[PDB]
């Protein structure tokens, strides 16, 4: 009441209610998923949709060529960074004229992120982010929070129910690295289906994934690209 | 930076905020100036608590020019930024003009600067009062300003605390054909009447105006004055 | 009191200005004290240094400042306050310099400093720092002077003054002690001033307990006394 | 400079400071308007008169163009600031198009214009509702009602002010296409909806229209008389 | 009575309690200490694993600033990043305009006014976080500085932010870490940082720690992960 | 900006009504009191002064009786205050159409340019709104002589006669009675406004240091203000203490 | 260069003007209007270059028709000049000046009619007669011959006649096409264009 | 009061945003739908009074040849969107001399639609968020697509969609009323009905509005002529 209402107030227990509630907005929406390989990097998200007539959203997005998003939270938060982060990855190859090391550039994601949080009046972006990328040292998978921190992990699974899926990353953790193209996906959709009942399934509608690699660019398949690694496995 | 007045009306309608300073400006301490003849004298008071404080180094009284000089009560440092943006004004005047500024034309530029802090945002009102002292075209100007930045003027007045038997004992004591010499007496008189306790040369402060300027009176020429004569 | 007053500034209903006094109270949670005497040829400040943690270090931890080359200083509240504003006085004799071609004297110095602590006051924008500062030096005219400054921007020349927790009783400690009123000169003036804080707080310093600055006219420049010529001073007592 | 949230919703959904511009339309002056076919009869009735006032400044029938007039009720402060940036804007129309001010474009912008400073921080939202009355090209009446939330609609017959929710209801049952087919069956029908709240009075009601490709003219107590003296 | 509602306004007391709760933000940060030594400065921190998905490197509070300077923070771990490039502004702008390395002050002098510029207004607040800073210079050698959310610079022969100061202070004002090496003392280092460990909340942490002085000859560098192994396995043997 | 700190002066009341632009209305209510009379041959202004005292210098001039420009005057019932700061910016947008157009500013266009500044204000910018209400008289080119009267709000409106400040409602009623639309004079508002004053004016004795009354009149193809001395306006006030009953 | 020419009478101000505007070596349009309706009774001509002509033109023409919708009553010519020039002389020290040579028409309601002269340096000179171009050069010395403060303005018509005809005879551009407006108590009325039957 | 638009709620929402939901359930109700020969979007016009012309209102506007446009919930924040989409495709067409594609539509509004806020923004800011509901259909080579939009800028492809105060009682018929690739057609007259169910009016020829759009056929409204051949099958 006193304290909880702005982002500069300092409350009594240091903590931030607006940055509280800016981390709620996770918990409020899909879940969304992601790993990493070696050398590849899956990006697998549940696409969610308000009322069965209408069709899922997409959380996945394009970044750049060996780089690519998912997000969970407000969904049109995104579109401002992703005109910014689709910005400075034009940026870095027209002056480096090479692709932009992940570190560097989600540095500059928590830029953004940074000055609203001191400064009165302003709100943080309460939507969680999955930014997965090849490079020269290989794929980094860099979460972020509207607490403006960014994070490093071989897996992440966030959202609705997210420690409750996070086992099954917890125990197969170690395969992830010696996973390979089709390994990362028979993990990826096993890691969506922990955080459903089998009676929501992963399907060509509801379900989306990306993948990018050591010699493949990030890439999306959707539905019928999908269709022999959505069917044969069970859930 | 704020943006938004920090004055508003009452339910009675009048302004709240400089109410507050006609007060501020009454618990200070008193001062007393009176137009008489060829000049104007403001005979003020400096009080501390110790001796310990220098009376030669900060003056209440200071000039705004040769001509010009001014005294306050109320909120002491408030009468700093006065002091620069009056002869800020004053050469600003004597570069277009090249001519010393009329007492009356000064007063309204300052109270409108003044007054654009009872406006614009994020700004308060003074807290202290000017008694404005000048000698201009061979008639001598004692003017009287407030926070809420009206000018007024004044035959003779008085400011600061017990301005109500000030202004009694100015109906009383005070009359026409008076000279400089013997409107220091008067002002030493209110002085007496106002201030309770021994008053000394150190304690009183003085200065005046006449066709030769605005000077500021010495320690010595006081104590002729100490003595009620002149 | 009414409304906001007891939050932002503005006028009491008796006029006055309830946050610019709590800051001004504010100077006395600073745990320490500071006093200048003004001398002959000298004047001298005599402050106290509080360094509890071995850790800390008693040289680069001081309240003692060079302002410019002939002046120096000293800061009475709390340290961000007194550390950043000592920057900006700086940038004005530096300024100074630049305009004027001379160095600054003490009374122009300390006039330009405390009026920008006015636009403080008059705008609940910016809060008043409670930092209270004190400068000394030399005006080759008029030798050496002593001033304070107060969060409000009040001034004036001071023979004594009076910082810290115990504020008003140092004034009152002193009214004794100067109505002496005998010429102190330069270890005079040095010898005095050591006994006002040394009476008061009940301690009889140490050497490194505390830390004297001074400057004189044969020195114009801003003289740092090493603990060596410090016990000198504190066996005059003895 | 001022930048601040002023618009804000409600528990239900509603807009407050919107809403509370609405009331003090209501609470105005009355102000009445019926599109015809060649002509368009306005009306206002100020009782506040006390026989001292000057009678050129109190009106509140204005012409932004020579092809639009307009009138309104509410608030008479931000009145004078409408129909000052509107004039502007029909010259910057001729200005930059040679063609003359479209009726239903100058709308738009005024419409913009109301909204724009309701949502737009540090602003207040403006306390009047204006009839705007033109005609298109080729004979073609175009009669608008404003809002102060910015949405504008058109009618046939339309009222304003006091008790006009009552004017409506009283011309939703007198007013047909019978009528209206002369300025004399406007005119009078429209009298006879101020009739309502008429005090015994109507010297304080102030006529104007305007007609086809006519400059606007406002009507003398002359030819009110003529229709006064018709009651019964 | 609503006293503390901004830092612009003074309590009754005195005492500004948004600053205060500023500092509660990095009294209940995570500990991490560093001190300096004759041969140069050493930096460590504890970061605070809580699930197995954490890469290593990830939440790293290990800062580079300079080439000579590193850097070690206690509060959210966002702001510092803002000072990190503010760090690098006036490490490149001295380089570049005076044409050499920069001292430890002068870089904790205006680092310190940009602290303390967010305390002042309502419209920002000020920083959550308290950082050491620590170099080594030809002509200077080791010195220690710590800025605290007020901006407040000091000089230290050693210092300790986070949860726990006096918890490590006191022991570091037990053992004598002014004549000593860094070298010597990095193993110590960890056994104070374990001691200011307890498992109740926590539970499993690492250590990671920095190198600048005479053995990296003044520049800053990185310390790897076998020579910490040296500190570490020897510092297992000093667990108990 | 913050919130609490905000009053945000420009919200509506929940009976749509502006708590601060009305507060003005009241506080000019309690402001001195002031009146004008349009007549055929000339207009007057009488303003009664709110201080009455003997020390006052009282050397200059009617004091809330100014010039606007060569064409106009105006009377001050308000807080003293924000009066002298609208009289300069009066001025500057007065000689900007003596600037361009070379002309004098007519009576209504100075009036609608100064009421946008007043508007600029209870809309938008957070400033607080103006306690001034002010009296305009003044001749044009071509509508001739005019008296015009503003408010905070800023609306304004033309009037055949009017009062402003203290008891300016029961003055109205005298004005209701004795006036003649349209037929009154010069010399005779003379003897009109003080009968309606004198019963009016809570202060007795009648003297001339308590109301200064300046005319307006055009002569020899130019606009002439004028301030009567108070030996003439004793002598009328002498004429009243004839024309009150002989 | 294109002509322009008006004498102002003492109920009346009769303009004159060529209507061609050429380029290079060849005419483009004969029909070209100079004459523009600034307002009720006052009425504007220019001449310069192609482009700046129309462009500055409109907007001292609008301004003035904003001035008409706020107080009800149109400008005075007085006002319209010192308008018009202040505006024309702060063009002059942006970037692009424009080369404006003008005829300012109007009837006021006590000075009656009244004629001003401004060039591209933003002089106002009023004068019961001006011209402009390089016909300035062949045509003055005609008016001061036979013009007189009470002419009327059918013997007007005929010594403008007179004045124009001498482009053919002597000046080297042919500008046949030749247009009139006037301006009286009455308001702007128009005369027939007058033209050259070769 | 005591609040700023940028606060988060105890659950983690705008409070704008919150509210600017049951602004929209006040307005007319719309529904979209998407079909094989194109989009369907029909909305009744909601009369408040019957002196009221029906030609003065029109919630539906022909943004791109075979796009369209809607309104719902508040009017007034229509009529703002109309022109900053129409800019867009325009800005677009001037670049790449190409026409844009209906995806790419919304992605420009969405971007307008978060501009709101208080400190760090520009004189052309919003203090709220738009309460204006959109519903875009269109065909292109990507083929007709129906997509649905809130006040937070979300959109996503949707088969159909209820919108408006009826929504309820329309939204959960929707679902059993539209199947699969059932043509436009016969969507319009399916709708109807239900509509006819949802208002609290009786159903009129000019009291609701029709338009649609075709791959081979630029989008077009439907006058009263057709609606009596419309109305005429009930």
């Amino acid at each position: 009441n006193q304290y909880d209402n702005d982002v500069t107030v300092w409350s009594p227990q240091g903590r931030i209610h607006q940055i509280e509630y800016a981390m709620e907005a996770v918990k409020q929406g899909s879940a969304t998923v992601g790993l990493k390989s070696k050398t590849h990097a899956v990006l697998v998200a549940l696409k969610r949709a308000q009322s069965e007539l209408a069709a899922h959203q997409k959380k996945i997005l394009h970044v750049d060529n060996h780089i690519g998003i998912s997000i969970a939270g407000l969904t049109a938060d995104a579109r401002l960074l992703c005109n910014f982060m689709r910005q400075e990855c034009l940026d870095s190859r027209f002056v480096f004229d090479r692709p932009l090391p992940v570190s560097r550039l989600v540095s500059l994601i928590g830029s953004k992120t940074q000055i609203p949080t001191q400064r009165y009046g302003r709100r943080p972006y309460g939507v969680g982010l999955l930014i997965a990328g090849y490079d020269d040292m290989g794929p980094h998978i860099f979460q972020t929070c509207p607490s403006a921190n960014y994070f490093d992990c071989r897996a992440m699974s966030i959202g609705a129910r997210s420690q409750s899926a996070r086992t099954y990353l917890e125990r197969h953790m170690s395969e992830f690295m010696e996973c390979n193209l089709n390994e990362l996906v028979k993990h990826g959709l096993r890691a969506l289906r922990e955080t459903l009942p089998a009676e929501q399934d992963l399907t060509t509608k509801n379900v989306s994934i990306g993948i990018v690699g050591k010699d493949l660019e990030f890439t999306i398949y959707d539905d019928d690209d999908v269709s022999p690694f959505l069917e044969g496995l069970e859930e | 930076g704020y943006s938004f007045s920090l004055t508003t009306f009452s339910p009675s309608g009048k302004l709240v905020q400089i109410e507050y300073a006609l007060a501020a400006v009454a618990g200070g301490a008193p001062s007393v100036g009176i137009k008489a003849a060829n000049g104007v004298v403001l005979a003020t008071e400096k009080k501390q608590k110790s001796i310990l404080y220098d009376e030669r180094s900060v003056h209440k009284v200071e000039p705004i020019t040769k001509h010009i000089g001014l005294v306050y009560s109320g909120m002491g440092p408030d009468y700093r930024v006065l002091v620069h943006r009056a002869r800020k004004l004053a050469q600003q005047y004597y570069l277009v003009y090249q001519e010393p500024i009329p007492t009356a034309q000064l007063v309204q530029r300052v109270a409108s600067v003044m007054q654009e802090y009872t406006q614009s945002g994020g700004v308060r009102p003074f807290g202290v009062s000017l008694l404005i002292c000048g000698w201009n075209e061979g008639r001598p100007y004692l003017f009287q300003s407030d926070p809420s930045g009206a000018y007024f003027a004044w035959k003779a007045t008085a400011m600061g605390k017990n301005y109500v038997n000030g202004k009694t004992f100015l109906e009383k004591r005070y009359n026409e054909d008076l000279e400089l010499e013997d409107a220091i007496h008067t002002a030493i008189l209110t002085l007496k009447e106002s201030f309770e306790g021994q008053m000394t040369e150190d304690n009183i402060e003085v200065g005046i105006c006449n066709e030769a300027g605005f000077r500021r009176l010495t320690p010595t020429e006081v104590k002729d004055y100490l003595a009620a004569i002149a | 009191s009414a409304g906001f007053d007891r939050h932002i500034t503005i006028f009491s209903p008796e006029g006055r200005l309830y946050q610019v006094e709590y800051a001004f109270k504010a100077i006395n949670q600073g745990g320490l004290t500071s006093v200048a005497v003004r001398g002959k040829d000298c004047a001298v400040i005599v402050t106290q240094k509080k360094v509890p943690d071995k850790l800390l270090d008693s040289s680069t931890v001081t309240h003692l400042f060079k302002i410019t080359e002939n002046i120096g200083c000293v800061m009475t509240g709390m340290t961000a306050d007194s550390r950043s504003q000592v920057q900006r006085a700086r940038y004005e004799a530096a300024n100074w310099k630049y305009k004027y071609g001379y160095e600054i004297p003490v009374d122009m110095l300390c006039k330009r400093i405390a009026d920008i602590s006015q636009v403080y006051t008059q705008n609940a924008e910016m809060r008043p720092l409670g930092c209270c500062m004190i400068l000394i030096g030399i005006d080759e005219e008029q030798g050496p002077q002593v001033y304070k400054c107060d969060p409000a921007g009040y001034y004036c020349g001071f023979k004594a003054t009076a910082a810290g927790v115990k504020q008003t009783e140092s004034t009152s400690f002193l009214e004794k002690k100067v109505k002496k009123k005998f010429d102190w000169t330069f270890e005079q003036t040095v010898e005095t001033a050591i006994t006002c804080l040394s009476t008061v707080l009940s301690i009889d310093f140490k050497p490194s307990e505390i830390e004297v600055g001074v400057v004189t006219v044969e020195n114009p420049k801003f003289r740092i006394l090493t603990e060596a010529e410090i016990d000198a001073h504190l066996v005059a007592l003895a | 400079s001022y930048d601040r949230a002023i618009t804000v919703f409600s528990p239900d959904g509603h807009l407050f400071q919107v809403e509370y511009a609405q009331e003090a339309v209501k609470k105005g002056s009355t102000a009445v308007g019926v599109r015809g076919k060649d002509i368009v009869v306005l009306g206002v009735e100020k009782k506040s008169v006390a026989k001292l006032q000057d009678e050129r400044t109190v009106r509140k029938i204005c012409a932004l163009d020579d092809n639009v007039c307009m009138a309104f009720a509410g608030l008479t402060a931000d009145a004078r600031i409408v129909i000052n940036r509107a004039r502007v804007e029909c010259q910057s129309h001729r200005l930059t198009v040679e063609d003359p001010v479209t009726v239903e474009y100058i709308t738009r912008y005024i419409a913009s214009l109301k909204q724009r400073y309701t949502q737009s921080n540090g602003r207040r939202p403006f306390g009047i509702s204006a009839l705007i009355v033109g005609f298109d090209f080729d004979g073609t009446p175009r009669l608008y009602q404003t809002d102060p939330s910015g949405t504008y609609h058109a009618w046939k017959a339309n009222a304003i002010g006091r008790g006009a929710k009552s004017v409506r209801e009283f011309l939703e049952k007198n007013y047909t296409d019978e009528a209206i087919e002369t300025d004399d069956l406007t005119i009078k029908l429209v009298i006879k909806a101020l009739l309502e709240v008429v005090q015994s009075g109507g010297k304080n009601i102030e006529l104007a229209v305007m007609r086809r490709d006519q400059p606007l003219k406002i009507l003398n107590p002359e030819e009110i008389e003529k229709y006064v003296a018709e009651i019964e | 009575t609503g006293y503390d509602l901004s830092a612009s306004t003074f309590s009754p007391d005195g005492r500004v309690f948004q600053v205060e709760y500023a500092m509660k933000a990095v009294e209940n940060s995570s500990t991490a200490i560093g001190i300096r030594c004759k041969d140069g400065v050493v930096f460590g921190v504890e970061k605070l694993v809580l699930s197995k998905l954490y890469e290593e490197g990830s939440n790293k509070r290990l800062f580079n600033v300079d080439r000579h300077v590193g850097m070690a923070v206690a509060g959210l771990l966002a702001d510092a990043r803002s000072l990190a490039d503010i760090a690098r502004e006036e490490a490149s702008n001295f380089r570049s305009n005076f044409g050499y390395n920069i001292p430890l002050k002068h870089l904790a002098d205006r680092v310190a006014m940009y602290v303390h510029a967010y305390t002042l207004y309502s419209a920002v607040r000020p920083f959550g976080c308290s950082f050491m800073l620590g170099s080594y210079s030809v002509n200077d050698g080791a010195q220690l500085y710590m800025i605290d959310p007020s901006g407040v610079s000091y000089g230290y022969w050693g210092c300790a932010i986070g949860k726990a100061r006096q918890a490590a202070k006191t022991e570091i004002e037990k053992l004598q870490m002014k004549e000593m090496t860094c070298r010597d003392v990095v193993k110590e280092v960890a056994k104070i940082i374990y001691i200011v460990h307890d498992e109740v909340k926590d539970k499993a942490f690492e250590l990671e720690l920095s190198w600048v002085g005479e053995i990296t000859n003044g520049r800053h560098e990185i310390v790897p992960k076998d020579v910490r192994e040296e500190a570490e396995k020897y510092a297992k043997e000093s667990l108990k | 900006m913050s919130r609490r700190y905000d009053s945000r002066t420009t919200i509506f009341s929940p009976e749509g009504r502006l708590y601060q632009v009305e507060y003005a209305m009241e506080a000019i209510g309690h402001a001195g009191t002031c009146l004008g009379i349009l007549a055929n041959d000339g207009v007057l202004l009488a303003a009664e002064r709110r201080n009455i005292h003997k020390l006052l210098d009282e050397v200059f001039f009617s004091e809330k009786i100014y010039k606007l420009n060569e064409d106009m005057a105006c009377s001050v019932a308000g807080i003293t205050s924000d009066a002298n700061v609208l009289t300069n910016e009066l001025r500057l947008i007065a000689q900007r159409y003596l600037l361009q157009y070379q002309e004098p500013i007519p009576c209504e266009q100075l009036v609608t340019a100064l009421c946008d500044i007043k508007q600029a204000y209870t809309q938008f910018g957070g400033k607080r709104p103006f306690g001034v209400s002010l009296l305009y008289i003044g001749w044009d080119k071509h509508y001739g002589f005019q008296l015009y009267q503003s408010d905070p709000s800023g609306n304004y409106g033309g009037w055949k006669a009017t009062c402003i400040g203290n008891n300016s409602a029961a003055a109205v009623s005298m004005l209701k009675q004795d006036y003649k639309e349209g037929e009154m004079t010069l010399k005779s508002a003379l003897a009109l406004a003080i009968k309606v004053l004198n019963k009016t004016m809570d202060v007795s004795k009648l003297s001339a240091e308590k109301v200064e009354i300046a005319t307006l009149t055009r002569e020899n193809g130019k606009t002439v203000i004028r301030v009567l001395k108070q030996k003439e306006v004793e002598q009328l006030i002498k004429k009243h203490e004839e024309e009150e009953a002989k | 260069m294109e002509y322009l020419i008006g004498i102002q009478g003492p109920d009346y101000v009769l303009v004159a003007s060529d209507r061609v505007a050429a380029s290079n070596i060849v005419q483009m349009k004969d029909d070209h209007d100079k004459m523009f309706k600034m307002s009720e009774k006052i009425l504007l001509l220019c001449v310069g270059e192609a482009g700046d002509t129309v462009q500055f033109a409109e907007y001292i023409q609008k301004n003035v028709q904003l001035y008409k919708m706020r107080n009800g009553y149109e400008l005075s010519p007085t006002a319209a000049a010192n308008f018009t020039r202040r505006n024309l002389a702060d063009y002059l020290r942006s970037r692009t000046p424009y080369h404006v040579n003008l005829l300012l028409a109007g009837y006021d309601e006590h000075e009656g009619p009244a004629l001003y002269y401004m060039d591209y340096l933003a002089a106002l000179a009023k004068a019961p007669f001006a011209a402009h171009g390089y016909g300035a050069f062949l045509t003055l010395s005609i008016l001061d011959r036979y013009y007189t403060p009470t002419i009327s303005r059918e013997k007007a018509v005929e010594l403008l006649r007179k004045c124009l005809e001498e482009l053919q005879k002597r000046f080297i551009l042919n500008l046949p096409t030749f247009s009139v407006r006037i301006i009286d108590r009455n308001g702007i009325h128009d005369l027939d264009n007058i033209s050259f039957p070769k | 009061y005591d609040r700023g638009v940028n606060t988060f709620s105890p659950e983690g929402r705008l409070f704008q945003v919150e509210y600017a939901i049951e602004a929209i359930k006040l307005g007319s109700t719309a529904i979209g739908i998407q079909t094989s020969e194109g989009v369907c979007l029909a909305v009744e016009k909601r009369i408040t009074s019957p002196l009221m012309e029906p030609s003065s209102i029109e919630k539906i506007v022909e943004i791109d040849a075979h796009i369209g446009c809607a309104m719902s919930g508040l009017i007034a924040d229509a009529k703002t969107l109309i022109d900053k989409a129409r800019v867009e495709t325009q800005n677009h067409w001037f670049t790449y001399n190409e026409t844009m594609t209906v995806e790419s539509v919304t992605q420009a509004v969405s971007n307008l639609a978060l501009q709101f806020g208080e400190e760090d923004a520009d004189p052309g800011a919003m203090s709220r968020p738009f309460g204006v509901a959109l519903l875009f259909g269109g065909v292109d080579e990507k083929g007709p697509q129906l997509f649905h939009m809130d006040p937070s800028g979300t959109f996503v492809q949707c088969d159909a969609r209820a919108i408006g105060s009826a929504s309820e009682g329309a939204q959960s018929s929707l679902q059993e009323v539209y199947h699969k690739s059932m043509t436009l057609k016969e969507a319009i007259k399916s709708s109807l009905i239900i509509l006819k169910q949802v208002m609290e009016e009786k159903l009129n020829a000019t009291n609701i509005e029709l338009a649609t759009v075709q791959p081979g056929q630029n989008f077009h409204m439907f006058t009263k002529e057709e609606l009596e051949e419309v109305i005429k099958d009930i």
